[PDB]
């Protein structure tokens, strides 16, 4: 009853950070985009930079 | 019987590291091109066997030296053993190889082997004769001075001769054959195979799977074991002793872990020990003898915890001894509870 | 089991037959064994015996029927008999220690050999 | 006898039997319990003796000569013994006891012919006055009829000790069928699939092979020591291929990667497509089966393989 | 399987999802390549003032028209 | 005890899938812009081409 309680609180937490990874890394494809253009250049988007 | 004289040798073995020898199949099941890894009694790679003399080899006037006693037996050894001619019928299996023990027996006797679990009485010196009766012309295997009592007749076994010869080439390869003995639920196996020797003691580094002979439901509780040995007397070619020479190998099965690989046809081409190095434990996890360049994690370590302590407080203590150490006791209708 | 008696049977008057007693070792001979039977009307005489360093005695009186010969091997033993009558009556045993009485002995199987 | 085959079901239509008489074991299936070792005793006794003598029982002979564990698992065997232990004259060699001190235990070896008193005077090794005998030869006459003939009884009594069990009947046997989906037990091994031909190499110690994963594959017939592939029997989903419930109520069913032969009829490469036929056309994806053909209605309902444009 | 029942239809939400997410693949690349109403091909003659396209346009050899370089793709990965 | 085993394993890949599907229905999305902006035209985000 311990095990299979401890184990499946561990497969949430787990599976919350895969969710809340996936949010970091789409921020972090932004961020190197963001970069490039907005720094390195010299952007005609509107509301980009 | 049982002629009792050494008298003069306490010698250490020597100590040597077989490189990859002890692997066999801890099952009976095909497998095609496949890495497996599994968890069963094992020796560890280039672990410290204890290299025993046979027969001494030492020639003046004929005179060996018999420097191979009695052994302990844990849980599985290996019996590596060169024998360029017959020495050893077999050994002397059971637990304290006196009366009212069974002895497991295996004997050579190289028509149809037999397996006799019974109680019996050995001593320490059991040995054979092969020589002429001046009848029938040849050289009997007379086998009396093994055993003298075979009592309370219980299991049999007959079937074909375990060792042959195979050389055909002048020696150098001496056919070497390794065993193995585990006895777990009761069940005993033994694996052998026919491997040649270019050294002239030591062991090469080749790599060869034992495959399994014999499954035996005998049974019996297992503490310790015992060599057996062939002296044939002698004759007029300069008491009577000293035939054969050899040279023998024991070391200890130990529960480790392994990854084996499989030819395309079954035969475990090469195998790595988990749990001596870095490396090994690296494959391991990774279930391949081809590791990429790369940071991998194997496993976590522990501070294991030294000697534990208790701590309790003070004030242990009321005067029991008011009640005992009282002068005189009250009349037995006057029971006293001294609460 | 430390002793076990082999062989016998039923025997037909006229006919004869061969007894045996297979040993657990030559130390419990010491220092005389038994084959002993139990003849209708006589008296407990015994017939088979021996001694663990490899002696034999007989009772002169009886025994012009009585052979004994034994293989050290199987430790098996060997009462080749001939000319069977009515006075075995019985089923026989061969226990070891039998002289010193009918407690200080283990009792094994034994054989039965009878005729009209 | 130990380590081998035991049959009981030939033992029915073998001899004339006369009463089954068993002990812990129903006698329907007596090939189910594995026991540790065999004792096989079979010998004669009495006629009325095979109610007479039997365990737990008093008077003469059962109390004192051997006694078997009350807790059998097995059964008694009892046949007619008339012409065995009765000849004229007599077969008294034998010893019917009449009393002794007490019982004994179960498999044990009491033979002692020890002579019992009545009162208490010692006989001092010669038979006389008080000194009783318990000892009672066997009456056999043919004469007498049912209360002295004999009955062949084996009895077959096993212990319930604490050992392993070794002995026991097989399962056995059925032929062989290749190619085809059955389920099949080969030495243990219970599973379904079809059996083929091989073409591998088990090494001559093995019985039965697997690939990865514990998925067995091949399996050694052990008749003729041939090796036998395990497929398992085909399966996959089944999609109903629709044009609409308006346009039309005719539908064509796909069976998912099934081979058409182990269900017009077409066959694709993402499975076995019936009711829609086929043509060398080439148009607009409209239903989308797979691997690149499409379906579609335009009377009947038809098969492409789709162009791009 | 007459046990299962009991567990209401969790067998139901595990192929409605993989079935989900297997439709999507046939989206990821539909949406990438067919871009193009029409398929256009390259004129017989290949004049393009020096440059030799040729290492990436389909080859009049074995099928599957994959260019030299589409085929050192579809045998880097093919393990 | 098989079922609540089996059944609690299987649905860890069709969870874990679904977060797989993420990532390659992202990248999916990126492949198609690129091949929009950087093929069929000529962009002047830096770095994106
Ligand atoms: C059994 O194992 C051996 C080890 O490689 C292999 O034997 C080869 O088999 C192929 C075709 O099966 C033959 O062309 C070769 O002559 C064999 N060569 C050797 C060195 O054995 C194979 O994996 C298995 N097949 C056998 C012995 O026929
Ligand atoms: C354009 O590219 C092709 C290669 O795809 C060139 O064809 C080569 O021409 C030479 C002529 O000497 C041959 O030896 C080669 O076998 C061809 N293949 C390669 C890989 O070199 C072709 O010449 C080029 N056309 C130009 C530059 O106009
Ligand atoms: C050697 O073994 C023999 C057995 O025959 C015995 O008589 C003798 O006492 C032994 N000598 C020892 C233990 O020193
Ligand atoms: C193995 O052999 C030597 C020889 O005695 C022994 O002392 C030691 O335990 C081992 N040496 C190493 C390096 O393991
Ligand atoms: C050969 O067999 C045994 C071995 O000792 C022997 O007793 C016997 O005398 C020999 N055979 C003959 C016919 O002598
Ligand atoms: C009781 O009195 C004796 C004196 O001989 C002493 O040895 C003993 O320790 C006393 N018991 C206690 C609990 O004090
Ligand atoms: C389907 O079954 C038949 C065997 O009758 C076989 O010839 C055929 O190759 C199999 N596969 C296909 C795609 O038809
Ligand atoms: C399709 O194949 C050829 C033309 O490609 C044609 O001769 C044949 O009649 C056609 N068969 C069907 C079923 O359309």
């Amino acid at each position: 009853r311990l095990i299979t309680g401890r184990l499946q609180s561990l497969q949430t937490y787990v599976t919350q950070q895969l969710i809340r990874a996936a949010e970091i890394r789409a921020s972090a494809n932004l961020a190197a985009t963001k970069m490039s253009e907005c720094v390195l250049g010299q952007s005609k988007r509107v509301d980009f930079c | 019987q049982c002629v009792n004289l050494t008298t003069r040798t306490q010698l250490p073995p020597a100590y040597t590291n077989s490189f990859t020898r002890g692997v066999y199949y801890p099952d009976k099941v095909f497998r095609s091109s496949v890495l497996h890894s599994t968890q069963d009694l094992f020796l560890p790679f280039f672990s410290n066997v204890t290299w025993f003399h046979a027969i001494h080899v030492s020639g003046t006037n004929g005179t060996k030296r018999f420097d191979n006693p009695v052994l302990p037996f844990n849980d599985g050894v290996y019996f590596a053993s060169t024998e360029k001619s017959n020495i050893i019928r077999g050994w002397i299996f059971g637990t304290t190889l006196d009366s009212k023990t069974q002895s497991l027996l295996i004997v050579n006797n190289a028509t149809n082997v037999v397996i006799k679990v019974c109680e019996f009485q050995f001593c320490n010196d059991p040995f054979l004769g092969v020589y002429y009766h001046k009848n029938n012309k040849s050289w009997m295997e007379s086998e009396f001075r093994v055993y003298s009592s075979a009592n309370n007749c219980t299991f049999e076994y007959v079937s074909q001769p375990f060792l042959m010869d195979l050389e055909g080439k002048q020696g150098n390869f001496k056919n070497l054959r390794e065993f193995v003995f585990k006895n777990i639920d009761g069940y005993f196996k033994i694996y052998s195979k026919h491997t040649p020797i270019n050294l002239v003691r030591d062991l090469p580094q080749g790599f060869s799977a034992l495959e399994p002979l014999v499954d035996l439901p005998i049974g019996i509780n297992i503490t310790r074991f015992q060599t057996l040995l062939a002296l044939h007397r002698s004759y007029l070619t300069p008491s009577g002793w000293t035939a054969g020479a050899a040279a023998y190998y024991v070391g200890y099965l130990q529960p480790r872990t392994f990854l084996l690989k499989y030819n395309e046809n079954g035969t475990i081409t090469d195998a790595v020990d988990c749990a001596l190095d870095p490396l090994s434990e690296t494959k391991c996890t990774l279930k391949s003898f081809t590791v990429e360049k790369g940071i991998y994690q194997t496993s976590n370590f522990r501070v294991q915890p030294t000697e534990s302590i208790v701590r309790f407080p003070n004030i242990t203590n009321c005067p029991f001894g008011e009640v005992f150490n009282a002068t005189r006791f009250a009349s037995v209708y006057a029971w006293n509870r001294k609460r | 089991v430390q002793l076990v008696e082999s062989g016998g049977g039923l025997v037909q008057p006229g006919g004869s037959l061969r007894l045996s007693c297979a040993a657990s070792d030559s130390s419990f001979y010491d220092y005389e064994m038994s084959w002993v039977r139990q003849a209708p009307g006589k008296a407990q005489e015994w017939i088979g015996s021996m001694y663990p360093s490899g002696r034999t005695y007989i009772n002169p009186s009886l025994k012009s029927l009585v052979t004994i010969s034994r293989d050290n091997s199987k430790n098996t033993l060997y009462l080749q008999l001939n000319s069977l009558r009515a006075e075995d009556t019985a089923m026989y045993y061969c226990v070891s220690n039998w002289a010193s009485g009918s407690t200080g002995d283990y009792w094994g199987q034994g054989t039965l050999v009878t005729v009209s | 006898i130990s380590n081998c085959v035991a049959d009981y079901s030939v033992l029915y239509n073998s001899a004339s039997f006369s009463t089954f008489k068993c002990y812990g074991v129903s006698p329907t299936k007596l090939n189910d319990l594995c026991f540790t070792n065999v004792y096989a005793d079979s010998f004669v006794i009495r006629g009325d003796e095979v109610r007479q003598i039997a365990p737990g029982q008093t008077g003469k002979i059962a109390d004192y000569n051997y006694k078997l564990p009350d807790d059998f698992t097995g059964c008694v065997i009892a046949w007619n013994s008339n012409n065995l232990d009765s000849k004229v004259g007599g077969n008294y060699n034998y010893l019917y006891r009449l009393f002794r001190k007490s019982n004994l235990k179960p498999f044990e070896r009491d033979i002692s012919t020890e002579i019992y008193q009545a009162g208490s005077t010692p006989c001092n090794g010669v038979e006389g006055f008080n000194c009783y005998f318990p000892l009672q030869s066997y009456g056999f006459q043919p004469t007498n009829g049912v209360g002295y003939q004999p009955y062949r009884v084996v009895v077959l009594s096993f212990e319930l000790l604490h050992a392993p069990a070794t002995v026991c009947g097989p399962k056995k046997s059925t032929n062989l069928v290749k190619n085809k989906c059955v389920n099949f037990n080969f030495n243990g091994l219970t599973g379904t699939g079809v059996l083929t031909e091989s073409n591998k190499k088990f090494l001559p110690f093995q019985q039965f092979g697997r690939d990865i994963a514990d998925t067995t594959d091949a399996v050694r017939d052990p008749q003729t020591l041939e090796i036998l592939d395990i497929t398992p029997c085909s399966f996959g989903g089944v999609s109903v291929i629709t044009p609409g419930t308006n346009t039309s109520n005719q539908v064509a069913v796909l069976y998912q990667d099934v081979n058409c032969t182990e269900v017009n009829v077409f066959q694709t490469r993402a499975g076995c497509l019936i009711g829609a036929e086929h043509v060398n056309n080439s148009y607009e994806c409209d239903i989308p089966i797979g691997a690149g053909i499409c379906a579609s209605y335009q009377q009947s309902i038809i098969a492409y393989t789709m162009s791009l444009g | 399987s007459n046990l299962l029942l009991q567990y209401g239809s969790f067998c139901t939400q595990l192929n409605r999802a993989l079935t989900g997410i297997a439709v999507e693949q046939d989206k990821n690349t539909q949406e990438v390549f067919a871009q193009v109403k029409q398929i256009y091909k390259t004129p017989p003659i290949k004049d393009f003032g020096g440059f030799n396209f040729s290492q990436i346009l389909p080859d009049p050899s074995k099928p599957s028209k994959r260019s030299f370089i589409e085929d050192l793709l579809f045998n880097k990965v093919t393990l």
